[PDB]
């Protein structure tokens, strides 16, 4: 509760799309263990 | 009769120079902006002096 | 091969497709640059992306979807985002004028000189495709721009492409909430124009989506980020059969063969069972039995329809994750023995099962739980005629008092088209009534 | 002026018949995609030709196909000939409207200037300086 | 219900009806042939008898 | 792209236009000299709806100032933002109005409408494709009514395909200063409803009351009143300029507002009005907003629709909000107040949310109202009109101008029709 | 051998040939001085230049072209340019008096005393040549000097040498843009005079050239530099068969035989498919299929004609770059079987392919793309008659009210073959529809 108390935004001129959809970390990415693995043609 | 096509090394040489071409195209804009705004500054100063004379 | 094209008509239908395409890259290895790491998956464009993305010799995955919009604000704004470099520039079909919520304005005034351009886009996408099972049409019934422009283009793509499937998805008008009183007018206009062309139309309502949010997800103040995420999960699940495999694999063609009983009516209902918070999933357990009960729990539907006021026809289960047929076949048998579950006597069996071993994944910075066993509850019931029932006694009022007609007759319509739809509707409920009678 | 309202509705209904008969053309000239064409059992269904077998003449389905295409093309010509005339006639009525309206408006500002000089005041010189300019001459002459 | 189907001529849904208007004749000859297939098939059968 | 050209009409709009534009400039952060200080990309990108580009990053207001009295022009020109305005757009006359409607409608207009039409068409060709126009003036204002009725008429045939927004203030019901003001309003409103499509109705007495209700500062300036109406007028314009999922077009709004063409007169509603301690005594929540948004004291337009019923209601929400609270607030108010709407139309609410907050406050909104509360307005002017037309006082001037009783007959007869029109639809 | 002589008539036709020879020097690496590097390719003039340049013992590449103009300004400007040392001085045939846009003034008043001069150049060019398959004529229908001057010459060129080909190239008059109103006068004078003598006349229209540029090349402010580079690349592509070889080698004689069906009409239309911007080529890929769709896409034609309002007779495509016949013959098989493309049933096949291995290159200071698979689309259709149909109704009005006749009758004419011109034209449309009539 104490940190949120400020409730004073720094960059108020932010579109939700920028806030909602920023660039996600690279290391948090899913691996295709069994997603129809067809290395052969 | 047997030529099987180019190699990618040419294609990498291909893709690069367009990246260049865009860059000098970008500065070509920007410099003209400078060239254009110079004319106004010349127009500003001559008009200013004209008001001095008036 | 097994690929499709997605259609996103209406600025309402573009942020949802944005989120869906954000979600899709979160399992396909995709970086925001447009390429993999040094790991070898690029080529002629043939891997898990080949059904979804187009990663040609250039190495950049080109999504197989087109975002069409008529107000440049959002589309230019998303053209400045994070994945905009992936998005093809003029696949992001923008516009400079709106439809004023007017279906006809979006169908007659401006759609003429724009559809030809997008017709060029689809053919250049159609030719590069190989199997192209069908189309994924994302729209909205109460579309300010989704309504009118879609109807013309779906007509145009129907006449030139009358054999492949067309998948329709629209936010259904809220039963009690109306941000615009002009919404019903165009909504019935959309329905009557689409009943004879649309293949499979799927509907959804945000209110009970929000009701879920503070019931089990326990969020009193969610957002579209959550709202867009969950439908993106829903469409991700139905598309997992293309991406992954399972004990048995199913395709959209089987869905349309098995879900729709009779012509005209093509309006089933989807539902995702394991909708729960992370902590609730943490110190509890998931198995087929309870998620089966949850997916058939009437309050878990995003649709305001009481199944006990209607009767079931179909129920399609798509189990994505680790499961065995034993408990599946055992649990459904118990569900058949359930007496509250009221299918029509016409159908002895109505269960379409799709098994997929891929465990559904979380999204970074997400809100969903940690799912190993998931299922999408695709079903059709007679408890839906009330949705068309509520809008007619709505609509018949305003048409009698002919509200806002000066607007529509102002830019070039007449009342006959409005007339046609009402008995078309009057045909719909009686058909719903007649098929409801056994 | 009452007519000017009336024709629009006629135009609105006249135009609508045209659009779906182009659609009706598409629904009778195939989907214009050979590479999807097969899935609908390429016209002559394999079953039909193997049905032919002993054959002995064939189906008049091609005959109705030719005939149906011929008819819709004919109606296309009929309406287009009729359609083109309509816009020309409409604009003439639209143009005639403008001439009528402006005519009285310019004519209107005649009586009013008289009463501006009946009054007990006003004398000779006020009239003549303003005779040559009482209204900017420019009778609006469809100015643009 | 007013009687509507008389002739006019515009047929927005026409190919599909005509397609099934091939279905009767294609099956029609099949029924007749099997009658001949019936009489010829047994004929040889008991013929092989003697 | 679609843009707007503004008109400053009457000597009231001369103050209003001055305040309305400086609010926009301060909103967009341009200094009074005109050299924009690049700070916000979104407003940098959506200034072209109202402003063109001049040399050196100066943003020219695409508005027209018109008057007859030079002193008001000099005062606004000598103002902090007269420099950003153009002498090209300062069209004025060589005469004093006497604030005669007919003189401004027939005598002085004739030699000035030609000039202003050239100016606007030059400005019209300076831009690509307008949404339409908006005009700031007064219905009881002698010069503004005189020219406006002329100008709105001429623009109609010139461009009948755009938005003819009108912003007019209703004079004080208790006192009008101008004794011929009831004559002026009756004359204007005849052509107004015939030419207009939208009309904002504003009264000064409520503004004084609002100063009494919340400002609590005893003696304000009329510019402060202009600050309020500019803020209200700015709020509705925030939709077009700003991003966020709210469909902004006034036609998008108007088709939601106008079930029948005669519905042109609309009533505003604004966002938190705050007193001396309540700036830091307020827990800014959508409930207490929505509560304050539908307050019988929060109105400023004419009077209490408590006497009547609610035809159409639309509110735009400016700031960081969400679909759920605005939805439930609508559910709350609909259940709170169901019967006092008309049974003719339920679900009469139109909701829009602008995600971009204003500068200084975060959670804001704006409301536009169309309720059956105009009956008191034109019925009031009816008794005033009939009483003065009972004995034809102050009539020799207009006969001197070239006026006779006949035009009043249809002017009031059309007015009487609207009285019965407004009543019979609701009643 | 395989050489030709180029002719550039008209101060409009002089900057284009300047640009074309500028383009031509790059692919051969011609230094502006006039000589190769220390590399050994010079000799008696027998290498890649032997077909185009005359790099004789002097070692200076002398182009086999003649620039003829009637006003000294531009030619005196270009002879002060960069490659003026390469250009032969009196091959740059200059003039001091204009034709004032008048056809016959450039045909009678001044052309008499200069044709003998240029006839000296051609025969002195003729003697040095060996095979000289034909000629390259660049002119303009709206020729202030190009129209009248070339008319007498080509007549004199036809009578003395009628045993070889004459290739005609002119900017077609803009259908709705007219910078001159005597342009309909001189244009119809050119067409009728050329009909019985011109071997192959090819036209282009600038408006759609501009329309392409801001469509795909995305340049809202191009120039002749870009305009002339486009057409300069067009003539470069058709001359690549002479420059390099391919899988098969095709020649203008084969072009003539296989393009013109019958007497008179010898007016196909060229088109270049891979006209795309740089960055669009960057994150996208080129292959035979889509360029084959693009090449037949109606909006890619620089002449305002609708192929669905006409019918096709011939189509010649010139594949420059790396292609395999497998995808070539497969793609055209789809194209031949395409429904919309309405070839005349008189021709079962109408396709002439020219393969060239050499990839098309960019010019320094250019704006084109870097194409590995290019094609020039030479095709003739019946959709062209509307242009002359547009021409005649312009002329029939003008001529009836006989504007500017005092100008023409002033210096020695009257209205006589202004009449024969229109029924010569009226012959054209009736022939055009008769061949259209199956
Ligand atoms: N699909 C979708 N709909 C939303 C979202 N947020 C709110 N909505 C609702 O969806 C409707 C969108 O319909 P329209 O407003 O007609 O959309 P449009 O036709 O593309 O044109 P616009 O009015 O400019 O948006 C609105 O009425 C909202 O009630 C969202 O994120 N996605
Ligand atoms: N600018 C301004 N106008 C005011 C103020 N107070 C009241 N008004 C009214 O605003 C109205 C509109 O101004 P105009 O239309 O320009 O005035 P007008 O046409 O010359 O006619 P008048 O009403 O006599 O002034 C006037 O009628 C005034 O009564 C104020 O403080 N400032
Ligand atoms: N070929 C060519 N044509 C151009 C160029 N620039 C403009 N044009 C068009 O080509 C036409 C030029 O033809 P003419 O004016 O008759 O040229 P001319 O007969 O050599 O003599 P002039 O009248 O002096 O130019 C103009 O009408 C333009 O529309 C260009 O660089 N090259």
């Amino acid at each position: 509760l104490q940190q949120k108390w400020l409730a004073s935004k720094t960059s108020l001129k932010e579109s939700i799309y920028t806030t909602s959809y920023p660039r996600l970390p690279v290391c948090a990415m899913s691996r295709r263990e069994h997603a129809i693995p067809v290395p052969h043609p | 009769d047997r030529w099987k096509g180019m190699n990618r090394e040419q294609l990498e040489e291909i893709w690069f120079t367009q990246k260049r071409q865009i860059q000098e195209k970008l500065r070509l804009q920007e410099e003209e902006r400078q060239h254009s705004m110079d004319w106004d500054l010349r127009r500003i100063r001559k008009a200013h002096a004209s008001l001095l004379h008036e | 091969m097994r690929e499709c094209i997605s259609i996103h008509v209406g600025q309402a239908g573009v942020q949802i497709g944005n989120a869906c395409w954000e979600l899709y890259c979160l399992e396909h290895g995709i970086q925001p640059d447009g390429q993999m790491p040094s790991d070898k998956t690029i080529g002629g464009g043939d891997d898990s992306f080949n059904t979804f993305f187009s990663e040609t010799g250039a190495g950049k995955h080109v999504p197989r979807a087109v975002f069409v919009d008529l107000e440049p604000t959002v589309v230019d704004e998303v053209r400045t985002g994070t994945y905009r470099q992936l998005f093809h520039p003029e696949q992001l079909i923008t516009g400079k004028e709106d439809a004023a919520n007017n279906y006809a304005r979006g169908h007659y005034t401006i759609g003429k000189e724009i559809v030809d351009l997008v017709l060029d886009r689809i053919r250049k996408l159609a030719d590069l495709c190989t199997g192209l099972q069908g189309f994924l049409i994302f729209h909205s019934f109460g579309g300010g721009t989704g309504s009118g422009f879609a109807s013309l283009l779906m007509e145009r793509l129907s006449v030139d492409y009358g054999k492949k499937s067309k998948l329709e998805f629209a936010i259904y008008p809220a039963p009690q909430v109306s941000t615009a009183v002009v919404e019903p007018y165009n909504s019935i206009l959309t329905t009557h124009t689409t009943l004879e062309h649309s293949d499979c139309a799927f509907m959804v309502d945000n209110e009970a989506i929000y009701d879920i949010c503070r019931r089990n997800l326990d969020i009193e103040r969610p957002t579209y980020t959550n709202l867009n995420r969950l439908i993106g999960q829903i469409v991700s699940s139905i598309t997992a059969s293309l991406r992954f495999d399972g004990a048995l694999n199913v395709d959209l063609t089987e869905f349309q063969t098995n879900l729709v009983p009779y012509p005209r009516i093509h309006f089933p209902l989807a539902t995702y069972a394991p909708v729960i918070s992370a902590e609730k999933a943490y110190h509890e357990q998931l198995s087929v039995a309870e998620i089966t009960n949850a997916c058939f729990e009437p309050a878990n539907q995003m649709v305001k329809c009481d199944p006990r006021h209607g009767k079931y026809m179909a129920c399609c289960m798509l189990y994505r994750g680790d499961v065995v047929p034993k408990d599946v076949n055992a649990a459904i048998a118990t569900i058949k023995t359930k007496r509250t579950i009221q299918f029509v006597d016409w159908c002895p069996t109505g269960f379409k099962v799709g098994i997929n071993y891929q465990p559904p994944t979380v999204v970074p910075g997400g809100d969903l739980a940690k799912v190993q066993r998931a299922v999408c509850m695709l079903s059709n019931t007679t408890a839906i005629a009330e949705a068309w029932a509520r809008l007619d006694h709505k609509f018949d009022l305003m048409y009698a008092k002919r509200a806002f007609v000066h607007w529509y007759v102002g830019e070039g319509m007449e009342e006959g088209e409005f007339s046609e739809a009402r008995e078309d509707l009057a045909a719909l409920e009686k058909d719903y009534e007649e098929v409801g009678v056994d | 002026t009452m007519t000017l309202g009336l024709m629009r509705g006629t135009i609105h209904r006249c135009m609508k018949f045209n659009q779906e008969m182009y659609v009706t053309r598409g629904i009778i000239k195939g989907p214009l995609l050979k590479r999807n064409l097969e899935a609908r059992e390429k016209l002559n269904r394999p079953l039909v030709r193997m049905y032919q077998r002993h054959v002995g003449t064939q189906l008049p389905e091609a005959t109705r196909l030719a005939q149906g295409t011929d008819l819709l093309t004919r109606h296309n010509l009929h309406m287009e000939k009729n359609l083109k005339e309509l816009r020309t006639t409409h604009d003439n009525l639209a143009w005639g409207l403008n001439c009528k309206k402006i005519g009285h408006d310019v004519d209107y500002d005649v009586v009013r200037l008289r009463l501006r000089q009946r009054h007990p005041h006003v004398c000779y010189e006020q009239a003549q300086r303003l005779v040559n300019d009482w209204d900017p001459p420019t009778p609006a002459r469809s100015q643009t | 219900k007013p009687p509507a189907w008389y002739a006019r001529l515009p047929l927005p849904m026409h190919r599909d009806a005509r397609a099934q208007q091939t279905a009767e004749v294609v099956h029609a000859h099949a029924r007749g042939a099997r009658l001949t297939a019936a009489r010829l098939g047994r004929a040889q059968h008991q013929i092989n008898g003697q | 792209m679609r843009e707007i050209v503004h008109l400053q009409a009457g000597q009231c709009g001369n103050q209003i236009g001055a305040k309305f534009w400086e609010v926009i400039s301060d909103e967009h952060g341009i200094d009074p000299t005109g050299t924009y200080h690049g700070d916000s990309d979104l407003q940098l990108e959506r200034i072209n709806v109202y402003y063109n580009e001049a040399t050196g990053g100066k943003y020219v207001p695409r508005a027209v100032l018109v008057d007859l009295e030079p002193g008001t022009m000099d005062s606004v020109r000598s103002g902090p933002f007269g420099q950003i305005f153009r002498p090209d757009n300062f069209v004025f006359g060589q005469s004093g109005a006497g604030n005669n409607w007919a003189k401004g409608h027939y005598t002085e207009g004739a030699e000035l409408v030609d000039s202003v039409l050239d100016v606007v068409r030059k400005e019209a060709e300076s831009c690509d494709c307008l949404q339409g126009f908006q005009l700031t003036h007064s219905l009881g204002g002698g010069t503004g009514s005189g020219m406006g009725t002329l100008l709105i008429s001429k623009i109609r045939e010139e461009y009948p395909d755009r938005i003819m927004n009108t912003f007019s203030v209703v004079p004080s019901p208790k006192v009008s200063d101008t004794v011929v003001e009831p004559y002026n309003a009756t004359l204007s409103v005849h052509q107004l409803v015939e030419n207009t499509d939208e009309t904002y109705c504003i009264d000064n007495e409520a503004l004084y009351d609002i100063c009494f209700r919340t400002l609590k500062l005893t003696t304000p300036t009329y510019g402060d009143l202009n600050h309020l109406v500019s803020a209200t007028m700015s709020g509705v314009t925030t939709c077009l300029r700003f991003p966020g999922q709210l469909n902004a077009d006034l036609r998008k709004l108007a088709v939601n507002m106008v079930p029948f063409p005669r519905l042109h007169f609309f009533m505003p509603g604004f966002a938190p009005l705050t007193s001396r301690g309540s700036q830091q005594y307020r827990a800014l929540t959508v409930p207490e907003l929505t509560q304050q948004m539908f307050d019988a004291k929060n109105m400023m337009a004419a009077c209490d629709p408590r006497h009547g019923r609610y035809l159409t209601v639309a509110a735009v929400f400016r700031g960081r909000m969400s679909m759920k609270e605005v939805d439930e607030q609508m559910l709350n108010v609909q259940n709170k107040n169901s019967s006092y709407f008309v049974e003719w139309i339920p679900n009469n609410v139109k909701t829009a949310v602008c995600d971009i907050p204003p500068r200084g406050l975060k959670m804001s909104a704006t409301f536009i109202g169309n309720s059956t509360a105009i009956q008191e307005l034109f019925k009031r002017i009816s008794e005033q009109f009939t009483a003065m037309f009972r004995r034809k006082a102050f009539l020799h001037w207009y006969t001197g101008e070239g006026m006779d009783e006949m035009e009043f007959t249809e002017a009031e007869s059309n007015m009487n029709d609207l009285v019965s029109e407004y009543q019979q639809y609701q009643d």
